[PDB]
RNA sequence: CGGAGAGGUA
C-alpha cells in the first residue's frame, strides 16, 4: 500500500484470497472479497494535525477527513496531511462510530470505558444496533422507501366493488 | 476351532481364526 | 409455459414482480394489503367505514396474504414509493 | 368386512381424447395395487385394429425410396402406422389406396371396404409430383395391445408385402401417481391419479370402462373358488 | 416449496390459529373450550388444523446457519410420524444429511413477516447460491445416478435401430414416443437403445431446426425425426416445452448446465418445476439402474503383484545404496517416497483400465454423483503412502487395499493420519466460525443505497489475455472476476463501433461478443470505487448472484459477502508459509503475513550477492535516486 | 457402555489437559499407543483424542505406566512365556506382528516380517533381529472395537463411528446374538457383570424368573436373585432372565442368566435383518433407511425404557409438609387413580399430564397442589413406587419426612426418525417404514427387512459391511463344501467344522484374523437351498428381487444378505418438541431453554445474519421483540391471533433495558436521547 | 392376432397350508402385474383372528414376573403372539388357560369356546417348576392386517388388563413366477403361478378368494363410467 | 431454572 497505492493493495488482497479459495476448489465471486476489502481500506492516518482538530497518528475516516479539510480551507485554510492506511477487520470493527456495536463485538470493557471517557453518542444507524434496540434494520424491507409504500385499490377497482 | 474352551456354557460359535491364541484376554475390569 | 402453480407458489412470483420493482416492494405491497383485508374482516361486524374487502373473489377461507397476492397479480391495486 | 370411505372415481377431461382420472380415499396400500393393474389393462386388454402389413408397387428389393414420391419408404411406413382404423371383421381385410398425378395423398383417399373405418380422414400420408402415381395395398386385422412386426410366414407367398408394428390398443399412453389425502387422525391414505391418452377410436372413459370389465372378469374368476368367503366390500353406490 | 411437518408439532406451533378456528366453527363456545379441545386432541382439531396451516409459510432453520440459505420458508404439510420431512433438493443448501440431523422450525405471525417468508425466503425462489450464483436445488446423488442411467446410449442393445438389409425394410423406427414406450413396456425395446422416433412435442436442436424448418420456428405440433434413445426422449420431456432438445448423456455437469440455462432464460417457477420433475425421474430410474455393491463388483487389477514386485526391487536397490553409505536418511526416504508414489499411480492406472464402463462403483464415480477415483483406488487397488503424526509420509507404504483387508501395522499407520484429519476438522470449524463473525462485524453496514452514483471510476479485469503465437485463450477464472458486473466504459475494437454499451450486465452473450471482437481488457464498475457517501450503489455492485438481476436498493450486501466468504471455511483445509484458513485470517487482518518477503521499491537492475543466512539484494535506482 | 466407561483413559482432569486449550499434538495417535491405547474408539466431537480407551490385553504396572503382553521369540522360535513389556522397553527391542506366518515349528515362513523398529517405524528385518512378538492379531484394539467383524476392511473413521455406536445401542425386548460376530462378545459380557455367572459348579434345583437356586456339590444352596425390569443410568431396562433348566448341571464360571443386551451369554446389541443394498425410490436418500413393517409388528426392534419420577416432602421451617390424597381445588375424576395414601396404583397407564403424587405445601389453607405429574412427553404404565418414611427410621436427607419415588415404563417400537446403525459406522435415520406387502421380495416371496442406499458404501470406505452382509447370508442359509474328490483349493486352510454348517449357524471372524475374500466367494458358491431346490442368491451374492410396489422384477440382480444393525439411543420421541407459549426466564424475560420445561429454540446470532442478508426486516424484528422479550407485545400478539385483529406493533426488548441498567450499575450514565 | 382363449385358474395343492395356483393364458406382460396385485392384496387385506388383550392372575402390569415361571411375562406375550387362531364370531370372545404344578404349559392346554379354534397346539407358553400357577384370560377378536396396542385408557378397561398387539394376517408368505411364451408367430401369452402359503388358519384357497373379492369390488367401482 | 462439572448428537 505504501509503495503502489490503494488500488494495487486492493487487487493484491483480492488475488490472495481468491488464490487461497481456488486452491481448495471453492468459487466465490470477487465482489464479496471486494466489499470486505473496501471496508478494510476506509480510513486515513493523520500525519499533520493542521488547523483541524485531528491528533497526529489518529486514523480518521475518509469522509470526515475530506469534509474537515474542505471546511478549513473555506474558513482559514491549513489542510491536514493524510496517508491511506490498511486496517485488519478487527480494528475496523472496533473503530465504528457506534460504541454499542464495538462493545457487542469484542473487548467490551475497553470499548465501554473509552466510550465513557470520550462521552460518545451512538447514532442508532447500523444493523446490529437496530437489532439490539429492537427497531427495524435499515436494510432490505426496512429502507425508508419500502416501509412507507402506499397500497390502495384503484379507482376502477374501487368503483367495481 | 471354535469360540473357546475357557467358558463352560460357551455357545458353539465356529471361528474363521487361522492363528492360535497364546494368551487369554485378561479380566477386563481388573 | 408452466404447469398450474399449486399452493404457496401461486400466483407466480415473476408476474407479481412485473407490477413492482423489487421483491422488497412486493413484500410491503402484500403485507399492507393483507392488513387492510384483515381490518375489513374485523370491521364487517362493526361499522364498515373505509376498510374495503377483497376485490378478487376470495377463496373458501383464503388467508389475507393470499388474497392480496392474487389482487396484485390481477393488478387491481396500485402502489407508490416513499 | 366393510370399508368406510368408499373411494370415488372422478374424471377431468383435458383434451378431446385425453383424461386424468382421480380415484380417492383408497386404503393406505391400494394406490399401486389397482393402479398398475389398471395401467397394464388399459394398455393391452382393449381390442382394437391396426395395419399389420402393406405392399407398395415398384418397391421389391430396394427400400430406399418410392419413385414419383417425395417421401422415403420408412416415412410412409410410420405415417400409415399412425392410422386410427376400427374394424369389425375378425379376418384380415385388405384396403387399397391409389392416386395419380401431382398432389397430396390423404387417409380419406383410401377406400374402406365394409368393416374397417378410418377415424382420421385427414392425415398426410404422402405427396406426389411430376405425374407421380402411388398405389399401396393395406391389410387390417383387429388385435389387442402392441404387437411388433411379424416376419413372413411364407416368403414365397408374397414379395411386395412388408410387415409393420401393430398398435392394436386404442389407448396410446397411461401414467399414474399416488398422493396422501386425509386429515382424520390418519394422513396416510392413497389417491390414484390416472392420465389416459387415447386415439379417436375410443374416448378414455370407455377405455377405462373396458379395462374395468377385463379386470372384473379376471378377479371374478379368481374369486369363484369360494363365493361365500369373508372379504372387504366397498358396497353399492 | 413444501415441507412435511409432524402433526403433533404443527398442533403446537399453530395453537392460537387452531383455537380461533375452533371458536369460529362453533366447535367451542368460548376460547377456553377450544383450548381444552386442542389439549385433549379431539378428532376435529386435525380437520381444522389442515385448513389453518394451509398456505402459511414456515421458516425451517438448521444450525450452523453458515450462509443465507440456512433459513428457508416452506409450506407445511401434516405428515404421520414424529420427524420433519425435508425435500431432498434443499439438503445441499442446508448442508443437511439424514444421519440424525435436527432442524428448528419458526413460524412468522405478522402479515409483514409472512410476506417475507413467502416472497423473500421461499425455497423455490432460492435456487441459486448467493456466493456464486450456481444452482443449489440441482439433482444430486440418487437423482444424478438415475438420470445418468436413463440418458445413456449402450451399443448393441435390444430394439436398436438397424438399416435395411436388402430383404426387409428398416427396423427400430417408431412413429411416436408413445409407441416407443409401449414397445419398452413389452420388453421388445430397451430404454437405452438408439432408435429413430418421430417427435412432435420436443423442440428440435438449433441446427436441425435451421436446416429443416427455417422460416421462424418449429411451431409446436410440427413433426421431426430424431435418432435418439427412449430415455433421452423421456428426460427431455421433463424440460420446458420451449427448451431445445438435449441429446446428451446427463453427467452432473450437463444437468448443471441445463438448470443454469433455465435459471438465466426462464422464470424461477419453471426452474423449480423442472428440478422437481428431474428429481422424480432420477429417483424412479436410480432404483432400476441396478447400482449395488458386492465384493464381486469390487474387481482387483490383474497384475498388481507384478507391479508391486517391480517397485519392491527399486526399493531394495535404494535400501542397499543407503546401507553402503551412498546417501543419507533424507535422500533414502525421498527416493522411496517417489518410488512408491509411482507404484501407486501405476496401480491406479491399471485399475482404471481394468474396470468395465458399467461397474456400479465406476458408474457412481463417473456419474458425478459422489466420490472420486482416489476412493475407488483405495478400495480396490491399494491405498499407498500414509502420513506420520508429524506430517511426513511413511516410507513403508500401505500396500493392501480395504478389499483385501489391511494388516495390523497398515491399519495402525492409517489411523495415524485419519485422527489428525478429524481433529483438524474440528479445530478448523471452530476457527472458521470466529473468522465469519469478524467478517460479518466488519462489513455489516455496507448496503445498496443508490441505484447509480453515475461515477466513472472502475477496475480492469484480465479477461482472456492474448496468446503469444496469436490466439484468444479464455482466462480460466473469469466466472468470478468478470461476470455479474457493469461496464464503466464502452468496448471498441480495431476502430470498430462500440461492441458493448456502458451499463450492461456483462453476461455470457456480452463476454462472448467481446472475445469474438478480439479485445482483452474491459473496465467494469466495482464496489471498491463506488462514490456513494454511505454504502455502495446498485450499479457498481452489479448483478445479484442469487436473483440473477441487478441488485435491489435495500440489499444488505455486506453480510452476504461475509457469509459467502465464511461459509466454505470447513471445506478449506487448515493445511512455513501459511496456505489455508490461517492465511485467510492473516490476510483479512493484514497482520504481517508469515514471511514478509521484501518487495521492490523502485525500478532498475539488482546487484544481489549470495551468502549464508542472508543475501545482498541491492536494486540500482534506474529512476536515478 | 459401562464396561467401556470403566476402561477409559481421560487425559482431561485436574492436573491434566484442558479441552479448550488442548492442541493438536495431544489429540493424535502415537506409535507407543500400540497395545496400550486403542487408536480407534475416540469421541467424535471436541474430545477427539483427550479420551482414549485401554486396549484389550494391556495392564498397568505398579508405577502407573501401561504394559502390553508379548510372546518372547527366541532364536527365531516364537516361544511362550509372555512378558508384559512397557513402552520404554518396547522401544529398545523389536516387536513382531502375531499375524506373521509362524509355521507351528518356531520359525517364520519368510524372513522379512514387518516390525515396529524403534520409533514406530514399520520395517522388514531378518528373524535374528526380531526380539519379541505380539500376542494376537487383535491387540491394539479395545473391547468395543474388537466386536466389529471385518474391522480391517473399514476405514479408521467409520470403524471409530461404529465403535462409538456399539456403546449406544438400546437393549431390545428380545436379544439375538450376531450370526457373524467376532468372538469378543462372550467375554465382553461375562467380564461386564450383567450376566449372572455361577459362583461355583453345581446343579440347578429350582429356576424361576426371579431366582435361580444352584444346589452346590457340597450340600450348600446359593440362590441368585434376578433384577427384573430395573432402570439403568440412561432409562433403559435391565432385564435378567435365567437360561438354565431345573435339572441342568452348571460349572463354575458358567453363565446362568442373560442380561440387558445378551443372548446365551454373548453380547447382542441388535438384530439380524435381511438387507438389500439398492437405492429405492429416493426414500433411502443421503444416509436414510427404509424398514419393513415386519420389524414393527413383530417387535424385532422394540426397546423398553423406564423413567424415574421423584418428589419429597421437606420439613421446612414452617413444617407439616405431607403427601396427601385430597388435592385442593381439584376434580374427582382426575383423583380416581391415586390410592388412599395419594400414590398412583401400580399398573395404571399414566399419560402425560396425569397426576402421580398429590403433594400439598402447608406454607404455615395455604396449600398449593404442587403434585408430581407425568412430565411433558411421558407415558406408560406405573411399574413401581418406592416411599421412604421418617416414621420408619429411614436414612432420609436432613429435614424431610417422605421421599416417594415412581417408575413409569414404556415400550418404544421403531419409528421414523430413530437411528439404527450397523457396527461399521453405517448410521442413518429411518426415512420410511414400508408395509410388508410393497417390499422387494426374493424369488421365494421373502420380503427384505431393510434397504440401504448404494451411494453410502463406496464413498465412506466401510466395505466391511458388505462382507458382513455376504457372510450373514452364508450363515443364515448354511452351507456344505463338497469335498467329494479332494477339498477345494480355496478351502485348504479353512478350519474343519467350517466346511459344512447347518442353517442359522453362528460363526465368528476375529477382528484382524477372520474370513478372507476367497473363502467368502467359496461359501457363497456353495449354500443350501431354502425349502425347494432353489438358490436365491448366486455366486456374486446378488439376488433377483421383485419390486413389490409395481410387480415387475428389478432389471438387475441386487445384493442381499443378513446384516446386524442396532437401535441407537437417539430416538425421535426425545427430540420432537414445540412451543407456542410457556415458561419465561426471570432476569431477562426471554423464553426458557430446554425440552424439559417446555422451552423455546434459540434464534442464534448467525440466524440473525441470515435474516439480515435476506433483507427480511419485519420477521427479524418480530422474532426479537414480540416473540421473546416484549411482554406487552407478547400478550397482545397472543390476543390478536386468538381474536381476529391484526398483529400489534412491537415495543422495546426487555434485554435492552436490562443492559442499560447493568451499564448504569457499572457507573456509566447511559441515556436514550431524543 | 386376436387370441381367443379366456384365462382359466387351476390349483395345485403341495400341502395343507400351501398351494400353487396357475392362471393362463394372460396377455404378454400382464403376468407380473396380475400376480403382484394378488400378492399385495393377500399380504395386506385378508381378514383373520388374533388375541387382542390378556389378563394374568397375579400381575397388574406387563413388566413383572409371575411366580414360578421361567418366562418373564414379556416372554409369555412374545410366545402367545405366535398363536394361530381362527374365529367366526364378529364380537370379542374369551379364552382361558389353566395350569398348576410342575410341567410345561403350551397352547394345547388352552380351552377355546365354540367357534374359535387354536390351530397349532404344542408350541410353547411357559414352564412351571413346582409352585407356579398360570391362569391367563385371552380375548380373541376378528380383524385385518395390523393394529397396534389398543390403549387401555382410551377403551375403558381395568388396571390388570394388558393390551396386546394383534396381527390378523392369515397369510404367511406369497410369491409368483410368470412363464412367458415368446414366439415369432406372435401368439404370445403369460402363465402366472401364484404360491399362497397360509398359516393353517385358512386354506390358501380362502385367502385367494378374499383377495379376488376385494379386487373385484375395486375394479367394479372402476367399471361405473360407461 | 441460576451457576459448576461430566458425557453425548449433528
Ligand atoms: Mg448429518
Ligand atoms: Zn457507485
Amino acid at each position: 500500500l505504501r509503495v503502489q497505492g490503494p488500488r494495487e493493495v486492493q487487487i493484491h488482497l483480492v488475488r490472495e484470497v481468491q488464490e487461497v479459495y481456488r486452491a481448495q476448489g471453492v468459487s466465490i465471486h470477487d465482489k464479496h472479497i471486494e466489499v470486505i476489502v473496501r471496508q478494510m481500506l476506509r480510513r486515513v492516518t493523520i500525519i499533520d494535525s493542521g488547523s483541524t482538530e485531528f491528533l497526529p497518528g489518529s486514523l480518521i475516516d475518509r469522509a470526515e477527513f475530506e469534509a474537515e479539510n474542505r471546511r478549513v480551507v473555506a474558513e482559514g485554510g491549513e489542510p491536514a496531511a493524510g496517508r491511506p492506511v490498511l486496517m485488519g477487520i478487527t480494528k475496523a470493527s472496533l473503530a465504528t462510530d457506534s460504541w454499542l456495536s464495538a462493545a457487542s463485538f469484542q473487548e467490551t470493557t475497553r470499548v465501554l470505558t473509552d466510550a465513557a471517557i470520550n462521552c460518545r453518542s451512538d447514532k442508532l444507524n447500523g444493523l446490529k444496533e437496530n437489532v439490539i434496540i429492537g427497531k427495524l434494520i435499515p436494510a432490505g424491507t426496512g429502507i425508508n422507501r419500502y416501509r412507507n409504500i402506499a397500497v390502495q385499490p384503484t379507482e376502477e377497482a374501487r368503483a367495481a366493488a | 476351532s471354535s469360540s473357546n474352551n475357557s467358558v463352560p456354557g460357551a455357545p458353539n460359535r465356529v471361528s474363521f481364526a487361522k492363528l492360535r491364541e497364546p494368551l487369554e484376554v485378561p479380566g477386563l475390569l481388573d | 409455459g408452466y404447469d398450474t402453480p399449486l399452493g404457496i407458489t401461486n400466483p407466480p412470483i415473476d408476474e407479481l414482480l412485473d407490477r413492482v420493482s423489487s421483491k422488497y416492494a412486493l413484500v410491503i405491497y402484500a403485507a399492507k394489503r393483507a392488513r387492510q383485508i384483515n381490518d375489513y374482516y374485523n370491521q364487517l361486524g362493526e361499522g364498515i367505514l373505509e376498510y374495503v374487502g377483497p376485490l378478487v373473489e376470495p377463496g373458501l377461507q383464503e388467508k389475507p396474504l393470499s388474497i392480496a397476492l392474487r389482487e396484485i397479480h390481477a393488478d387491481l391495486l396500485e402502489h407508490t414509493e416513499g | 368386512m366393510l370399508i368406510s370411505q368408499r373411494p370415488t372415481l372422478s374424471e377431468d377431461v383435458l383434451t378431446d381424447n385425453r383424461s386424468q382420472f382421480v380415484i380417492e380415499p383408497l386404503e393406505p396400500g391400494f394406490g399401486y395395487t389397482l393402479g398398475n393393474s389398471l395401467r397394464r389393462t388399459l394398455l393391452s386388454s382393449i381390442p382394437g385394429a391396426a395395419v399389420t402389413s402393406i405392399r407398395i408397387d415398384g418397391v421389391l428389393h430396394e427400400f430406399t425410396t418410392v419413385p414419383g414420391v417425395k417421401e422415403d419408404v420408412t416415412e410412409i411406413i410410420l405415417n400409415l402406422k399412425s392410422l386410427v382404423v376400427s374394424s369389425e371383421e375378425d379376418e384380415p381385410v385388405t384396403m387399397y389406396l391409389r392416386k395419380q398425378g401431382p398432389g397430396e395423398v390423404t387417409a380419406g383417399d383410401i377406400v374402406p371396404p365394409a368393416g374397417v373405418t378410418v377415424h382420421n380422414p385427414g392425415m398426410h400420408i404422402a405427396t406426389l409430383n411430376d405425374k407421380g402415381k402411388l398405389e399401396v395395398e393395406l391389410v387390417v386385422e383387429r388385435g389387442r395391445g402392441y404387437v411388433p412386426a411379424v416376419q413372413n410366414r411364407a416368403s414365397g407367398a408374397e414379395i411386395g408385402r412388408i410387415p409393420v408394428d401393430s398398435i392394436y390398443s386404442p389407448v396410446l399412453k397411461v401414467t399414474y401417481k399416488v398422493d396422501a389425502t386425509r386429515v382424520e387422525q390418519r394422513t396416510d391414505f392413497d389417491k390414484l391419479i390416472l392420465d389416459v391418452e387415447t386415439k379417436n377410436s375410443i374416448s378414455p372413459r370407455d377405455a377405462l370402462a373396458s379395462a374395468g370389465k377385463t379386470l372384473v372378469e379376471l378377479f371374478g374368476l379368481a374369486r369363484e373358488l369360494n363365493v361365500e368367503a369373508e372379504g372387504i366390500e366397498i358396497g353399492p353406490s | 416449496h413444501q415441507c412435511g411437518l409432524p402433526k403433533l408439532m404443527a398442533l403446537e406451533l399453530f395453537k392460537p390459529f387452531v383455537m380461533k378456528r375452533l371458536v369460529d366453527l362453533n366447535h367451542a363456545q368460548n376460547i377456553k373450550s377450544a383450548k381444552r379441545m386442542v389439549e385433549r386432541q379431539r378428532p376435529q382439531v386435525w380437520d381444522v388444523l389442515e385448513e389453518v396451516i394451509a398456505e402459511h409459510p414456515v421458516l425451517l432453520n438448521r444450525a450452523p446457519t453458515l450462509h443465507r440459505l440456512g433459513i428457508q420458508a416452506f409450506e407445511p404439510m401434516l405428515v404421520e410420524g414424529k420427524a420433519i420431512q425435508l425435500h431432498p433438493l434443499v439438503c445441499e443448501a442446508f448442508n443437511a444429511d439424514f444421519d440424525g440431523d435436527q432442524m428448528a422450525v419458526h413460524l412468522p405471525l405478522s402479515a409483514e413477516a409472512q410476506a417475507e417468508a413467502r416472497i423473500l425466503m421461499l425455497s423455490s425462489n432460492n435456487i441459486l447460491s448467493p456466493a456464486s450464483g450456481r444452482p443449489l436445488a440441482m439433482p444430486r446423488l440418487d437423482m444424478v445416478t438415475g438420470l445418468y442411467y436413463l440418458t445413456t446410449e449402450v451399443p448393441g442393445d435390444t430394439g436398436e435401430y438397424q438399416p435395411a438389409s436388402g430383404d426387409h425394410p428398416e427396423t427400430g423406427v417408431y412413429s411416436s414416443p408413445a409407441e416407443a414406450i409401449m414397445a419398452a413396456d413389452r420388453g421388445v425395446l430397451s430404454v437405452r437403445a438408439k432408435i429413430k422416433v418421430r417427435l412432435t412435442q420436443l423442440r428440435p436442436p438449433v441446427e436441425i431446426e435451421a436446416e429443416l424448418f427455417g422460416h421462424s420456428g418449429w411451431q409446436p405440433g410440427d413433426a421431426w425425426m430424431a435418432e435418439t434413445t427412449l430415455g433421452r426422449v423421456m428426460f427431455n420431456e421433463l424440460l420446458p416445452l420451449g427448451y431445445p432438445f438435449v441429446n446428451k448423456q446427463m453427467h452432473k455437469k450437463v444437468q448443471a448446465a441445463i438448470i443454469n440455462d433455465l435459471a438465466e432464460r426462464y422464470p424461477m417457477i419453471v426452474v423449480a418445476q423442472t428440478v422437481d420433475k428431474l428429481k422424480d425421474a432420477g429417483f424412479y430410474w436410480a432404483t432400476r439402474s441396478g447400482v449395488t455393491v458386492s465384493m464381486a463388483d469390487v474387481l482387483v487389477p490383474p497384475r498388481k503383484k507384478e507391479i508391486l514386485d517391480h517397485y519392491e526391487e527399486r526399493a531394495d536397490k535404494v535400501e542397499k545404496q543407503f546401507q553402503r553409505g551412498a546417501l543419507n536418511h533424507d535422500e533414502r526416504n525421498e527416493a522411496l517416497v517417489e518410488i512408491w508414489k509411482e507404484a501407486t499411480d501405476e496401480v491406479g492406472q491399471a485399475l482404471r483400465e481394468h474396470y468395465p464402463d458399467d461397474n456400479p462403483i465406476i458408474t457412481i464415480v463417473d456419474s458425478g454423483a459422489t466420490g472420486n477415483f482416489t476412493q475407488t483406488r483405495t478400495l480396490a487397488g491399494m491405498k499407498g503412502l500414509v502420513t506420520n503424526p508429524k506430517g511426513e509420509f511413511i516410507p513403508r507404504p500401505v500396500k493392501s487395499s480395504f478389499r483385501e483387508g489391511l494388516t495390523v501395522l497398515e491399519y495402525f499407520i492409517n489411523t495415524h493420519g485419519a485422527r489428525k484429519g478429524l481433529a483438524d476438522t474440528a479445530l478448523r470449524t471452530a476457527d472458521s466460525g470466529y473468522l465469519t463473525r469478524r467478517l460479518v462485524d466488519v462489513s455489516q453496514d455496507v448496503i445498496v443505497r443508490e441505484h447509480d452514483c453515475q461515477t466513472e471510476r472502475g477496475i480492469v479485469v484480465e479477461l482472456a489475455e492474448r496468446a503469444p503465437d496469436g490466439t484468444l485463450i479464455r482466462d480460466p477464472y473469469i466466472e468470478t472476476s468478470a461476470y455479474a458486473r457493469t461496464l464503466g466504459t464502452d468496448a471498441v475494437d480495431e476502430a470498430g463501433n462500440v461492441i458493448v454499451e456502458r451499463g450492461q450486465d456483462l453476461g455470457d452473450p456480452e463476454i462472448d461478443a467481446l472475445l469474438a471482437a478480439g479485445i482483452t481488457q474491459v473496465k467494469v464498475r466495482s464496489v471498491l470505487t463506488c462514490a456513494t457517501s454511505t454504502g455502495v450503489c446498485a450499479t457498481c455492485y452489479g448483478r445479484s448472484m442469487a436473483t440473477g438481476k441487478l441488485v435491489d436498493i435495500g440489499e444488505a450486501v455486506g453480510i452476504v459477502a461475509a457469509q459467502s466468504i465464511g461459509e466454505p471455511g470447513t471445506q478449506l483445509t487448515m493445511r512455513d508459509i501459511t496456505g489455508g484458513l490461517p492465511r485467510v485470517q492473516e490476510l483479512f487482518e493484514a497482520r504481517v503475513p508469515r514471511g514478509k518477503a521484501p518487495i521492490a521499491d523502485v525500478t532498475g537492475r539488482v546487484r544481489l550477492e549470495d551468502g549464508e543466512r542472508f543475501y545482498k539484494i541491492t536494486i540500482v535506482p534506474d529512476d536515478g535516486g | 457402555s459401562g464396561l467401556t466407561h470403566k476402561r477409559r483413559l481421560s487425559a482431561l482432569g485436574p492436573g491434566g489437559l484442558s479441552r479448550e486449550r488442548a492442541g493438536l499434538e495431544v489429540r493424535d495417535v502415537h506409535p507407543s499407543h500400540y497395545g496400550r491405547m486403542c487408536p480407534i474408539e475416540t469421541p467424535e466431537g471436541p474430545n477427539i483424542g483427550l479420551i482414549g480407551s485401554l486396549s484389550v490385553y494391556a495392564r498397568v504396572n505398579p508405577f502407573g505406566f501401561i504394559e502390553t503382553p508379548y510372546r518372547k521369540v527366541v532364536d527365531g522360535v516364537v516361544s511362550d512365556e509372555i512378558v508384559y513389556l512397557t513402552a520404554d522397553e518396547e522401544d529398545r527391542h523389536v516387536v513382531a506382528q502375531a499375524n506373521s506366518p509362524i509355521d507351528a515349528d518356531g520359525r517364520f515362513v519368510e524372513p522379512r516380517v514387518l516390525v515396529r523398529r524403534k520409533a514406530g517405524e514399520v520395517e522388514y528385518v531378518p528373524s535374528s533381529e526380531v526380539d519379541y512378538m505380539d500376542v494376537s492379531p487383535r491387540q491394539m484394539v479395545s473391547v468395543a472395537t474388537a466386536m466389529i467383524p471385518f474391522l480391517e476392511h473399514d476405514d479408521a473413521n467409520r470403524a471409530l463411528m461404529g465403535a462409538n455406536m456399539q456403546r449406544q445401542a438400546v437393549p431390545l425386548v428380545r436379544s439375538e446374538a450376531p450370526l457373524v460376530g467376532t468372538g469378543m462378545e462372550l467375554r465382553a459380557a461375562i467380564d461386564a457383570g450383567d450376566v449372572v455367572v455361577a459362583e461355583e459348579s453345581g446343579v440347578i434345583e429350582e429356576v424361576s424368573a426371579d431366582y435361580i437356586t444352584v444346589m452346590h456339590d457340597n450340600g450348600t444352596r446359593r440362590t441368585y436373585r434376578m433384577r427384573k425390569f430395573a432402570r439403568s443410568n440412561h432409562g433403559t431396562c435391565a432385564n435378567q432372565c435365567p437360561i438354565v433348566d431345573a435339572g441342568d448341571r452348571v460349572e463354575a464360571g458358567q453363565v446362568i442368566a442373560d442380561g440387558p443386551c445378551t443372548d446365551d451369554g454373548e453380547m447382542a446389541l441388535g438384530k439380524n435383518l435381511l438387507v438389500a443394498i439398492m437405492p429405492w425410490e429416493g426414500h433411502n436418500y443421503e444416509d436414510a433407511i427404509i424398514l419393513s413393517n415386519r420389524l414393527v409388528e413383530e417387535d424385532v426392534l422394540t426397546s423398553i425404557h423406564i423413567e424415574e419420577h421423584e418428589i419429597d416432602a421437606r420439613d421446612t421451617k414452617l413444617g407439616a409438609e405431607e403427601i396427601t390424597r385430597d388435592i385442593p381445588n381439584i376434580s374427582d375424576e382426575v383423583l380416581a387413580d391415586l390410592d388412599e395414601r395419594g400414590i398412583v396404583r401400580i399398573g395404571a397407564e399414566v399419560r402425560d399430564g396425569d397426576i402421580l403424587v398429590g403433594k400439598v405445601t402447608p406454607k404455615g389453607r395455604e396449600v398449593r397442589d404442587t403434585s408430581l405429574k407425568v412430565p411433558h412427553g411421558e407415558s406408560g404404565k406405573v411399574i413401581g413406587i418406592r416411599v421412604f418414611s421418617r416414621e420408619d427410621e429411614d436414612e432420609l436427607p436432613a429435614g424431610v419426612n417422605e421421599l416417594v419415588r415412581v417408575y413409569v415404563a414404556q415400550k418404544r417400537k421403531i419409528s421414523d426418525g430413530d437411528k439404527l446403525a450397523g457396527r461399521h459406522g453405517n448410521k442413518g435415520v429411518i426415512g420410511k417404514i414400508l408395509p410388508v406387502e410393497d417390499m422387494p421380495f426374493l424369488a421365494d416371496g421373502t420380503p427384505v427387512d431393510i434397504i440401504l442406499n448404494t451411494h453410502g458404501v463406496p464413498r465412506r470406505m466401510n466395505i466391511g459391511q458388505i462382507l458382513e452382509t455376504h457372510l450373514g447370508w452364508c450363515a443364515h442359509s448354511g452351507w456344505k463344501v463338497d469335498a467329494a474328490k479332494g477339498v477345494p483349493d480355496w478351502a485348504a486352510r479353512l478350519p474343519d467344522e467350517l466346511l459344512e454348517a447347518q442353517p442359522n449357524a453362528i460363526v465368528s471372524t476375529p477382528v484382524f484374523d477372520g474370513a478372507q475374500e476367497a473363502e467368502l466367494q467359496g461359501l457363497l458358491s456353495c449354500t443350501l437351498p431354502n425349502r425347494d431346490g432353489d438358490v436365491l442368491v448366486d455366486a456374486d451374492g446378488k439376488a433377483m428381487l421383485f419390486d413389490g410396489r409395481s410387480g415387475e422384477p428389478f432389471p438387475y440382480p441386487v445384493t442381499v444378505g443378513y446384516m446386524y444393525i442396532m437401535k441407537l439411543h437417539h430416538l425421535v420421541d426425545d427430540k420432537i418438541h414445540a412451543r407456542s407459549t410457556g415458561p419465561y426466564s426471570m432476569i431477562t424475560q426471554q423464553p426458557l431453554g430446554g425440552k424439559a420445561q417446555f422451552g423455546g429454540q434459540r434464534f442464534g446470532e448467525m440466524e440473525c445474519w441470515a435474516m439480515q442478508a435476506y433483507g427480511a426486516a419485519y420477521t427479524l424484528q418480530e422474532l426479537l421483540t414480540i416473540k421473546s422479550d416484549d411482554t406487552v407485545g407478547r400478550v397482545k400478539v397472543y390476543e390478536a391471533i386468538v381474536k381476529g385483529e391484526n398483529i400489534p406493533e412491537p415495543g422495546i426488548p426487555e434485554s435492552f433495558k436490562v443492559l442499560l441498567k447493568e451499564l448504569q450499575s457499572l457507573c456509566l450514565n447511559v441515556e436514550v436521547l431524543s
